[PDB]
């Protein structure tokens, strides 16, 4: 969840 | 048609396909779906007069906690997403192949925003989601939608790293190499491993989520060592940084990083010097750093990247959503209304 990838 | 994933020949057909496309992203490749192994993977494609594939798009269905999966083709279709009426039919074969399971199809094509394209898409039925949702910060939508990329045809004569950079910059880069900073590369499991032990490092000093070590054996296994490379930087056997990079298309992304704690002698930098420098050893057009949340010298992602990155971040046109069951879309999807 947190850069995607 | 939609691909049967176990007629090795279809398969191949594809790939070849996606491998070719100016348009090819390796999270549209078929070993995205080998990566994401908790999604599950529906693929379509169309075909020109001669059967050749013209246009292909790469779903991975997720779960909700509705009745309905979430459609996903990241960085997809592989097509000129431009071409919008060529993209509704690749979409009606998308639908199709999905059979009702689905509440939306999501795609998030690496194309830049524009308001004639925005507005166009709108025009065709799609529910777009960018500059209308830019206020929640760079998780707005799922992949960043600003992003730093070098275009090196810019620079057709550059042999090196630092033919790229101003004087100021070049010593920047310098700096880490003439501190004993040295950088190897490969995509073994000893390379995996010095890059997790920097990534998990990097994750508790950040206070970020982070990623499972087996998220990233499963990408070694599914990209050979022309296409995912793991880059190492010690100074005198002290690990300091890693980064991974994938070559697909027209780009190499810098996709993932770590760094140790405390003074890295600019080791990050030295990695970055030497992905760049695997892109002009291969003739690559774009290096691409990837996101940020603001152009702005108060985010620290967009600080780093324009050491490297001197033209504005990229925008693109951020998530197109096929709407498929609309009272579920509107439980699960906010529009930044």
């Amino acid at each position: 969840a947190x850069c995607x990838x | 048609p939609v691909l049967n994933l176990n007629d090795p020949q279809a398969v191949e057909r594809y790939e070849e396909f996606m491998r070719q496309s100016p348009y090819g992203q390796v999270t549209q490749d078929l070993g995205w779906a080998k990566v994401k192994n908790n999604w599950e993977p529906v693929d379509v494609y169309l075909e020109d007069d001669q059967g050749a594939i013209i246009a292909a798009m790469s779903m991975l269905l997720g779960d909700t906690p509705t009745d309905k999966k979430f459609a996903y083709a990241s960085k997809g279709p592989v097509m000129d997403v431009t071409d919008v009426d060529l993209l509704d039919r690749l979409v009606d074969e998308a639908v199709k192949a999905l059979d009702g399971r689905a509440y939306v199809l999501r795609f998030d094509p690496e194309v830049a925003y524009s308001d004639e394209f925005n507005t166009t898409l709108q025009d065709h039925g799609y529910v777009t989601r960018n500059r209308n949702v830019a206020d929640a910060g760079m998780h707005a939508t799922i992949q960043p939608r600003l992003n730093m990329v070098l275009d090196l045809t810019k620079f057709p004569d550059a042999k090196t790293t630092l033919d790229l950079y101003p004087s100021k910059t070049k010593s920047k880069i310098k700096r880490p190499f003439r501190d004993g900073v040295e950088v190897h590369s490969g995509n073994s499991a000893t390379e995996l491993d010095e890059f997790f032990k920097t990534y998990t490092t990097m994750a508790e000093r950040h206070g970020i989520t982070h990623r499972p070590i087996e998220y990233f054996q499963r990408m070694q296994a599914a990209f050979d060592a022309d296409t995912m490379r793991i880059f190492v930087a010690e100074r005198e056997g002290k690990l300091l940084s890693t980064g991974i990079a994938l070559k697909y298309g027209r780009k190499i992304w810098y996709m993932y990083a770590g760094s140790m704690d405390g003074n890295t002698y600019y080791a990050p930098y030295a990695v970055q010097s030497e992905m760049i420098q695997w892109a002009l050893d291969t003739n690559t057009d774009l290096y691409d750093l990837g996101g940020i949340e603001s152009e702005s010298t108060d985010d620290s992602l967009y600080v780093f990247k324009h050491v490297f990155v001197k033209d504005a971040p990229r925008e693109y046109i951020g998530e197109i959503d096929k709407v498929l069951d609309p009272e579920v879309y509107a439980e699960l999807v906010k529009d930044g209304h």
